[PDB]
């Protein structure tokens, strides 16, 4: 003798901002869900993002390119926040090559099927000068949490070529989470409520597919418990 | 002496447990724990403090 809960529908009201909705849960555990799902998503969203650069003309972070404003350090920095979709494949080398003046933004990198550049208009650099051009490759890795350079420096692994920028990895997508549970009037009982989950992301985790594996990891730990040894 | 070579290092420090912060007023502390986003409290909104 008990309910369950089923997934409805899910509002998109902008393409990084989500409301998704679970109308038949029991009394009392509406908290529970909410706060379980809040921890899960803000902690464990798989995503991928750039490790590390090569430009051509410098030697290290803190040199200078002829033709540009921005310091390399602060363009890596504009690196840390493209926020990118790849499919198939763990590490991707993007290309980007622009020259002449203008805004060198996101959408100028060559267009692979595999990759997704979910905010073309995001600016990387600016040119100052008719004959300055900029060469780059991004490498591009798939990656859960936040590992910054300095822990990975244990495993160097060949780091040789002094061309190479490493970048801190910030794997995940989640910016934001919030619940609300809510009386939720079904035809046939009194005190029924709704869980509505609002959340905020970088736009490239569908909402389905981050409560999906959200839920799936619970189930899991919980799995784990379910049998005990005693031995 | 004959001649002198100079050479800069650059290090980057980031912050970690044990520094000093402090504020314009006075109050100061040493930063003793850094906790998980989820952990922090947040307001209805969801905004972590």
């Amino acid at each position: 003798e008990f309910l369950k809960p089923r997934l409805v529908d899910i509002e998109q009201v902008s393409s990084t901002h989500a409301k998704v909705t679970l109308e038949p849960l029991e009394r009392g555990f509406g908290h529970t869900l909410g706060n379980a799902l809040r921890r899960i998503l803000l902690s464990s969203m798989p995503g991928c993002a750039v490790t590390e650069v090569e430009i051509d003309g410098v030697l290290h972070e803190y040199s200078t390119k002829e033709g540009v404003q921005e310091d390399i350090l602060e363009i890596l920095l504009n690196l840390k926040g493209l926020a990118v979709r790849v499919q198939g494949k763990d590490e991707v080398i993007l290309t980007l090559n622009k020259s002449g003046i203008g805004p060198v933004t996101a959408a100028d990198i060559t267009h692979d099927g595999d990759v997704e550049i979910v905010k073309p208009q995001h600016v990387i650099c600016h040119l100052t000068d008719e004959n300055a051009s900029i060469s780059m490759r991004i490498k591009v890795q798939r990656g859960r949490g936040y590992v910054p350079a300095s822990t990975r420096i244990h495993s160097e692994e060949d780091e040789r070529p002094i061309g190479r920028l490493l970048v801190d990895a910030c794997y995940s997508p989640v910016e934001r989470i919030a619940y609300n549970v809510e009386a939720a009037r079904v035809e046939q009982r009194t005190d029924l409520d709704k869980l509505v989950i609002e959340m905020e992301t970088n736009g490239t985790i569908d909402p389905e597919e981050a409560i999906r594996r959200a839920a799936t990891i619970l189930a899991e730990q919980l799995e784990a418990f379910v049998d005990l040894r005693d031995v | 002496v004959l001649k002198i070579v100079k050479v800069y290092l650059a290090v980057k420090r980031r912050i970690q447990p044990g520094d000093k912060m402090a504020g314009r007023h006075g109050n100061k502390g040493v930063i003793s724990k850094i906790n998980p986003i989820e952990d922090m409290p947040y307001d209805e909104n969801g905004t972590p403090v």
